[PDB]
This record gives C-alpha cells, structure tokens and sequence, in this order.
C-alpha cells in the first residue's frame, strides 16, 4: 500500500488494476520539525507546599481559600507522592498537569470525614454536598484527599471543625455561608434562641483517634482551574526553548499546545490583549510571553494528494499532485528530477508542455495531464 | 457536553481512562455536525 | 514487622527522668505509633499517641520524639503509680509487614 | 435631574483580539439609551450613597480632578471589611481596611488586600463577577460642557484585583477647598464591532 | 462508655470456641475495634479487626485462616476460633481502635487444656 | 433510552446530575428526531 | 407529608417519664431489651 503512489492507488481502489484518471490517495501535511515551549520565565517558586503543609485549615462550611499567582506549577510532584490516598481529579488528570498551564488556581482546603470524600464531586448529593460545600456539575480540577489522623483528631472529641446539619435551601457552587443563624423547622415558631424544632444549625464534628476509616479526618484540598483566555500567571516547571519563525513547529505558547508555522504579524495588538482569534474563532495570533510580539499562526501547509496515472494496462508510471502546496515545502517523492508548480498545486512527475491538447486527466485550474512521448 | 471544545486541551491535561469518553463525545458531536453539513450540502447540490 | 523494645527492662527513680527506645524494622505509616501502659491483670491504658500528641485526661509528663524508623518516649517523673509495661503500637502501611504490630514489654521499677 | 446616555459604556469583554469580527457577547453592560442619574458637586451640594446592583457606570467630567476616591462595601462603615479606593497624585491606593466615616466626609485641599499603581471625562465601570473586581477606564477629551456628547469610545481594562468581598453599596469621594453621572449595569447581550486595529468602533445592544 | 467480653471457658484442643464483646452506650458502627491476646507470661499481640465498611481482611500473619472476626449485630461482635492449641492460651481483650485505642473491656481468659 | 419521556418527571425524582445525563439522552433523541424531520422535510420539499 | 409508605404500624403502650429514652432506637435498658425492642434501621417517629 505504501511502496509507491501507484501502490497506494491500487490499495485505495481495492483493485490490482487502476483505470486512467486521477485518484485521491492520502493527505500530505508537513510534519512539525521541532518543539518550542515559551511562557513567563521562572517568575517565582509556588507556595503550593504551604497549602497542604499549613498548620491548620478552616472548617467545611467556612472553608478557607487561597489564590495562586506568579507561580511555578509543579504538579506531578504531588501526584508521585504516595501520602495522598485520594487523587481522583475529575476534570483533568494529575499526571499531565505540568504539560498545561492555566490562568489562576484556587486551593481551598476543608476537612471532611472519611467516606464523605466521595460526597464532594461533580453532581453528588449528601450532607456536605448540599449543606456545606458543593462542587459544580462541570468541574475541572483535582481533589487531593489524604488521611490526617495524626494532627486533626484528638481523644475526647475534636470539635474544632463544624458543619451545617440543617439549611433552609440547597447550596450554589463555590458559595461560602458563615451566617450560623438558628434555623426553625415545621411550624417555625422559634423567633428566640431555643425552641421546639429550633436548634443550632452547626453541630460540632466528632473526631476520635479510635475511629474507623469512613469516619476519619480526611483533609481535602481541591484545586480549581479556569479556561485560558486571560493571560496565565501560574505555569509549570517546563524548559523553555528558542522559538522559530516561518518554520513549521509544535508550539506550546502559554499552554496553547498546538502546531503550525509562525509568520510575522502585521496586526497591532493593544497592550492589554494577549491572544488572537480568527473570524471563525480559531487561534490566528499569539503574543509570545518572553518577547511581547505578535506572530500569526498560519496553519501548517496541507492538502490532498492525488495520483495522476494512465491505466496500468498503459504504464506503471505515475505523477503525484500535492494540492494547494507551494513546491518548496514538498520534500519535508523519488522522482524529484522534474517538479512543476500550478494553482492546483505541486505537480511532481509530469513535465510542462507549452502546446495544448484535449483534456485527458483533469488536474485542475485549467491544466490537464496526459501520458505522451 | 465535553469539558472542552478544543482537541489539545482534551488530549493534554487528561489521561485516557476518561479522555476516551470525552474525546468520544466530541467525536460523536462533530461527526453529527459533519453529517448534517454533508447531507444539507447534498440536498443543496441536488438543487444546484 | 516486629518492633524491638531496647532495653527490655528499664529502672528509674521517682524524680529521675525516664527514657525508652522502640525501633521499628520498617518505616511506620504517616506517624501512627502509639504507646499504652499495661498494669498487671488489666488491659493497657493510653498514655501517648501519634508519637507526641497527648490524649485528653492524662498527666503532663509524657513527651515523645523521633519519626520514621526510630522513636523514643521521655517521661519527666514518676509518682510510683506508673509501674507498667509499655507497648509501642506500630501502625504500618498495611499489607506490608503484616497490617500492624505490637512490640515487647518495657516495665519500669522504682527503687525505694 | 436625569440624562440620556446615548452609546457609551461599551468595553472589551475579554483580552482576546479579534480583527474585523462582529463577536456578539452576552455580558453585564450598560443598556443603550437609558436614563441616568445626574449629580452635582459645586456650590450646599453633597454626594449621596447609591446601590451597586451588579455594576455601576461612573462617568465624572472634571477640570481640577475633584473626584478623589471610591467606596464599595456592603456596610462601608467599619462594620465589615469594605473596599476602599483613594486616588492620589503620588499613587493609587486600594485598601480593604475598616474605617468609620461621617454622612458627608470632606477632604482638605483589618486590611486583607492592597494594590498600588470640562475637557476631561474619565469613564469607569466597576463590576463584581466571579469574585473579581474589574476596573476599566477611558480618558477621551470632550468639548461639550453641558452633557456627554453622542459618540462611542470603548473602555480598556486596567486592574483585575480579586477582592473577594461582596459589593452592594457605592459611594464617591470628593475634595473641598464638577458633576458626575451614575448608571447601572444589567445582563444584556451585545454585538461588538471590532476594527482592523483591534478597537471596538461600534456596538449594538 | 464500656465494653464487656464473654465466652471464656476450658475447652479441649482442636475444638471451636465463640467469643463475644458487647458495646454499652454506643454501637460498633462508628468506633474502630480490634481483637488482642496477652499470654500470662508473654507479650501482647493482635489478631483481627473490622468496623464500618468490610474490614475483616486485616488479620495477623501468624493467625492465618483459623482466625475470623464478624459482628453479628450492631452492638455485639463475635470471634470464631479453630484448631486450638496449648500455645493459644491468653487473655482476650476487646480493643477499641486500630492504631490508637481508648478503653477495653476487663478481658476474658481462654485457657486450652485436655 | 431515558428514564421517562416527560421532562418534568425527569426533573422530579432525580437529583440534578442524573437529571443532566438523562435529559441529555432525551435531547439527543429528540434532536435526532427533529433532524430526521427536517431532513425528510428537505427531501420532501425538494420533491414538492 | 411528602413521603409514601406501603403500611404504617402504630404501637401504643404506657411507660414512665425516664423510660422514654428506652423507646429511642439504639438504646439499652429493661424496657428496651425485655418489653419493646426497636430495629436500628427504624424509619418512623416516636410520640409520647
Ligand atoms: C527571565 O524572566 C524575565 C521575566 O520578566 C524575562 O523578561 C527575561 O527575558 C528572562 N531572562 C532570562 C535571562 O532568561
Ligand atoms: C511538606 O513538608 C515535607 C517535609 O518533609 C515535604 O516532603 C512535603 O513535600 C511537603 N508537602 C508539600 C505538599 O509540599
Ligand atoms: C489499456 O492500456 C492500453 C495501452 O496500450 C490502451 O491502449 C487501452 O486503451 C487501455 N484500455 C482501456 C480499456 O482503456
Ligand atoms: C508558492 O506557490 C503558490 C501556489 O501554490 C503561489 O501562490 C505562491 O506565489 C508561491 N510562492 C512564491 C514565493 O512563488
Ligand atoms: C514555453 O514558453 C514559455 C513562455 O514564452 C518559455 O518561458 C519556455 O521556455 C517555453 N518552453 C518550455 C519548454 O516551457
Ligand atoms: C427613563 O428614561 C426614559 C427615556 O425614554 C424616560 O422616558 C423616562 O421618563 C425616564 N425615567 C424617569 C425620568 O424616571
Ligand atoms: C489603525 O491605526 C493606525 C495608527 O493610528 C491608523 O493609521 C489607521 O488608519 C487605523 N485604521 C486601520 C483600519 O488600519
């Protein structure tokens, strides 16, 4: 199937004999030549360590929240460590977080008990999920839970952290309620402090070291990320390499992680705008982080490949046609002696004739090729 | 219904365990869109 | 998996400080060592857990040091009522070296 | 006294550059052709407290820069943490500390976050979305002293400081030894018209 | 909060025996539990433990397959023994907790003789 | 393939995540039915 | 008022004041263990 263009035409046609004509066999896309990675240069070391290693984190209802910016996003060091019993990131995977790099990070920590770890997840129902903290049904982030018996739990009752046993309504995602106001049920007659069907919504948690796994201190830190439209300030420990211009390349500009060729851009970006887009919402520009310049991401050259041959009954000689590609970037065919260029594309294997004849194999753009002495 | 509408943010940042299903959802949607486009274009080409 | 109580027997005075060494063959799981004082004829009572954290309702004389493979207990003083064998309860990353283990006895005598 | 804000109040929804693109964005903007509260500061005349209501469009035209600060808090009277803005010649001051202020606080001629950065019309839009306090600006010159003229100058974002404190009330600071307009934002879809340079030359609501 | 054991008696070697510790004031569905033995002239050693989700799997290596632990109801947990030997003579305490324990029952001795 | 054909009955008896997934199945089915309707109408309108 | 059950059993008896806690599920006592024992999975309301 890939010995030569005639073999490819035979395979695609599913026949050992190929009639005279032009048959599309494959698509020729110029493969990337190298890899380039650019983002802000070693801005600062991230305090991610202080998120998990801090002495204390707040309760479930009044959960703390730290914001990560001007950081190095060293993620997989946390994944590799075996101390983290639960690391089921729902929106993403923790082994590839260093590859990408995001606009901002929220590292909010709240200690729930044991089996209630599964209660926090996109689209879950329970006590914590309804009354203390609900994660959005469309969640893109990690959940980093581990046993924390050695510090949080204490004998005789660890009542530091609390939770809302009764709430009048459900919880909107990422909403923190610290009202702690007495709630009435049934006929709601308790306008005072204490009354029938009237009790404090916050009953203290109980953690004892003599407790089972399902009812154990399980400290949880759930990182959250947002899609990259604004410039990204937290990006992982990746090696930055020199960019290339006018050369097709795999690029990772601030997490774009796409392929293409970077021509010079005559469009002027206003200083606040970072990224670019086309009429049809595809990336068509990018501001390189290190050097604040604009370089249009025109796509890597591609186009159909058509084998232009007479019948196998006539001859086994073929002439390929790289459609819509300038002949310079074709080599990235064995018969390189003669190369022709036309609006249809690089026509390799056929030699131009100044004379004109009736069309036999229609190439396109008003030129037709035939097999002739 | 996929977490992202760009391939690269799915292929990166996800492990195949769930990247398979996310990519499958996106493939089903885009194949439905392309099928709609080619059917509409076939009707329009019959008209033309 | 067996934890060695070195020395097996410890002798100390009322006003004399008490120290003991409990070594674990393998690393413990996230600082899960415990210590219980076993008076004769009765099950042991908790005195120190998670190496150094003090339970509620016990005297402020037991302090623990060490982590990983080596750990130690230090008691400031004895009121003659702490004559009991101490067992360092070694929690392990379970399914490796059993699931948890108990060491040998270490009773403290007071000379009067 | 009220006023008719013709078209102004349109800003760049996001830092994405689009060239010759009519990108329709649904976002909290200023509705077109809406009545606006007119306020006075000369002669006496003082400044009252106005609600926030998911964003306020503040357009103050000044000669000697009488406008000197902003207040954004649910209580803004030392009861709870409240955003505090003071614009000074030396620098720009943004605090969150609790301060007690009178009903008419005049200027002579715990803190959680901090930041340091009629020919004149300084347009501004303050809004709180996703816990983000976003500030925009525009300093286009105007030659009509009576009222803001017809036209369109877009607003460029300045600072995206994530205060994290809910804002429901709004107050303005002045100087004593000068009108200002206050609008409101509500969810309305628009159709921004981007230019070849990257500026939103026109828009329809 | 108290625990009490039962089932200690003289039984010939090679015969099965049932032990049981009961919880008073609390149910064996929140507080961790453990099963331990102490020979009259030998150190203390643990055998089995189960609470909350199925946790019976954790057993002593020397215990092997002749040791099983199961909670018949919420407040009582029974212990089943097989292949009794003279080296199995010890005092049986119902521990409360895997790595940390609060209080145990008085302890019922199970001597094995023929 | 959904739980029920009535949207309101799906909204009830179901917490919102399962509501999302079952309503997604129902939207896929009804959108397929509507695409089939408009395609058959395009073909029948070409015939007319 | 929003829940439905196949059947409901009403069990009436007389106990003194301090014996009310015995009728509470997961309790011990002379009344609970010898007079009227309740399941730990009890689903209902006790009135006195
Ligand atoms: C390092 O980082 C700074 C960040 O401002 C960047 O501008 C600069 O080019 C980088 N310099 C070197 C020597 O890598
Ligand atoms: C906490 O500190 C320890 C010190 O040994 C270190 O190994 C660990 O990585 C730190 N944790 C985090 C999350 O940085
Ligand atoms: C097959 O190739 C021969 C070459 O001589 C040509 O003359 C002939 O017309 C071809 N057959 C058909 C059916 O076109
Ligand atoms: C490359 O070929 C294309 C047609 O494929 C043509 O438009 C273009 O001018 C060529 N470039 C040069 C530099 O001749
Ligand atoms: C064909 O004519 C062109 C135009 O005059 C000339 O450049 C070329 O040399 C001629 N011959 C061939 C073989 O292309
Ligand atoms: C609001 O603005 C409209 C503009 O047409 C005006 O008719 C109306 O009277 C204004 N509301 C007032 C003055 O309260
Ligand atoms: C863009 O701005 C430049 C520089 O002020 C100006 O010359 C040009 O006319 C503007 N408009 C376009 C469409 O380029």
């Amino acid at each position: 199937c890939a010995l030569d263009p005639l073999s490819e035409t035979k395979c695609t046609l599913k026949s050992f004999t190929v009639e005279k004509g032009i048959y599309q066999t494959s698509n020729f896309r110029v493969q990337p030549t190298e890899s380039i990675v650019r983002f802000p240069n070693i801005t600062n070391l991230c305090p991610f360590g202080e998120v998990f290693n801090a002495t204390r984190f707040a309760s479930v209802y009044a959960w703390n929240r730290k914001r990560i910016s001007n950081c190095v996003a060293d993620y997989s060091v946390l994944y590799n460590s075996a101390s983290f019993s639960t690391f089921k990131c729902y929106g993403v995977s923790p082994t590839k977080l260093n590859d990408l790099c995001f606009t901002n990070v929220y590292a909010d920590s709240f200690v729930i008990r044991g089996d209630e770890v599964r209660q926090i997840a996109p689209g879950q129902t329970g006590k914590i999920a309804d009354y203390n903290y609900k994660l959005p049904d469309d969640f893109t982030g990690c959940v980093i839970a581990w046993n924390s018996n050695n510090l949080d739990s204490k004998v005789g009752g660890n009542y530091n952290y609390l939770y809302r046993l009764f709430r009048k309504s459900n919880l909107k995602p990422f909403e923190r309620d610290i009202s702690t106001e007495i709630y009435q049920a049934g006929s709601t007659p308790c306008n005072g402090v204490e009354g029938f069907n009237c009790y404090f919504p916050l009953q203290s948690y109980g953690f004892q070291p003599t407790n089972g796994v399902g009812y154990q201190p399980y400290r949880v830190v759930v990182l959250s990320f947002e899609l990259l439209h604004a410039p990204a300030t937290v990006c992982g420990p990746k090696k930055s390499t020199n960019l290339v211009k006018n050369k097709c390349v795999n690029f990772n500009f601030n997490g774009l992680t796409g392929t293409g060729v970077l021509t010079e851009s005559n469009k002027k970006f206003l200083p606040f705008q970072q990224f670019g887009r086309d009429i049809a919402d595809t990336t068509d520009a990018v501001r390189d982080p290190q050097t604040l310049e604009i370089l249009d991401i025109t796509p890597c050259s591609f186009g159909g490949v058509s084998v232009i041959t007479p019948g196998t009954n006539t001859s086994n000689q073929v002439a390929v046609l790289y459609q819509d590609v300038n002949c310079t970037e074709v080599p990235v065919y064995s018969t390189g002696s003669n190369v022709f260029q036309t609006r249809a594309g690089c026509l390799i294997g056929a030699e131009h004739v100044n004379n004109s004849y009736e069309c036999d194999i229609p190439i396109g753009a008003g030129i037709c090729a035939s097999y002739q002495t | 219904g996929a977490i992202s509408s760009v391939l690269n943010d799915i292929l990166s940042r996800l492990d195949p365990p769930e990247a398979e299903v996310q990519i499958d959802r996106l493939i089903t949607g885009r194949l439905q869109s392309l099928q709609t486009y080619v059917t509409q274009q076939l009707i329009r080409a019959a008209e033309i | 998996q067996v934890l060695t109580q070195t020395p097996s027997s410890v002798s100390a005075a009322v006003g004399g400080t008490v120290t003991i060494n409990c070594q674990s063959s393998q690393s413990v799981n996230n600082n899960d060592l415990a210590w219980y004082q076993q008076k004769p004829g009765q099950p042991p009572k908790l005195l120190i857990y998670f190496v150094s954290t003090l339970p509620s309702g016990v005297s402020s004389r037991f302090k623990g040091s060490g982590s990983g493979t080596q750990f130690t207990l230090t008691i400031s003083g004895v009121q003659c009522d702490d004559a009991a064998t101490y067992y360092c309860q070694g929690g392990f990353g379970c399914n490796s070296g059993d699931c948890t283990a108990f060491g040998g006895g270490t009773e403290v005598v007071v000379k009067r | 006294a009220y006023t008719n804000s013709f078209t102004r109040g349109v800003y760049y929804p996001d830092k994405v550059f689009r060239s010759s693109v009519l990108h329709s964005t649904q976002d909290l903007f200023l509705p077109f052709f809406s009545n606006v509260t007119w306020f006075h500061a000369i002669h006496r005349f003082d400044n009252p407290v106005l609600p926030f209501n998911d964003g306020v469009y503040f357009a103050s035209t000044e000669k000697s820069n009488i406008i000197r600060g902003w207040i954004f808090g649910t209580t803004l009277d030392s009861k709870t943490q409240s955003l505090l803005i003071v614009n000074n010649a030396t620098n720009v001051v943004i605090k969150v500390c609790e301060f007690q202020f009178c009903n008419d606080p005049f200027l002579g001629v715990n803190c959680t976050f901090e930041y340091v950065s009629f020919k004149n019309l300084r347009e501004f839009v303050f809004k709180n979305i996703d816990g983000y306090f976003k500030i925009y600006s525009k300093h286009t010159p105007i030659n009509l002293v009576r009222d803001l003229p017809q036209g369109f100058s877009a607003l460029e974002p300045l600072v995206d400081l994530p205060i994290g404190i809910n804002i429901t009330r709004f107050q303005t600071l002045l100087a004593l030894h000068a009108a200002y307009y206050v609008g409101y934002l509500q969810p309305r879809t628009f159709l921004l018209k981007y230019n070849e340079n990257g500026t939103i030359t026109d828009a329809v609501d | 909060q108290s625990l009490e054991e039962s089932g200690g008696d003289l039984v010939k070697p090679g015969a099965s025996l049932t032990l049981t510790c009961t919880a008073s004031g609390f149910t064996f569905s929140r507080y961790y539990m453990s099963w331990v033995r102490q020979a009259p002239g030998k150190g203390l050693q643990w055998i089995g433990c189960i609470d909350n989700t199925i946790d019976t799997t954790y057993y002593a290596s020397w215990a092997k397959g002749r040791f099983t632990i199961s909670k018949t109801s919420s407040t009582t947990v029974t212990l089943q023994m097989t292949s009794l030997s003279a080296a199995d003579t010890a005092t049986y305490f119902c521990a409360r907790g895997m790595v940390v324990v609060d209080l145990w029952g008085p302890g019922t001795l199970v001597t094995v003789s023929s």
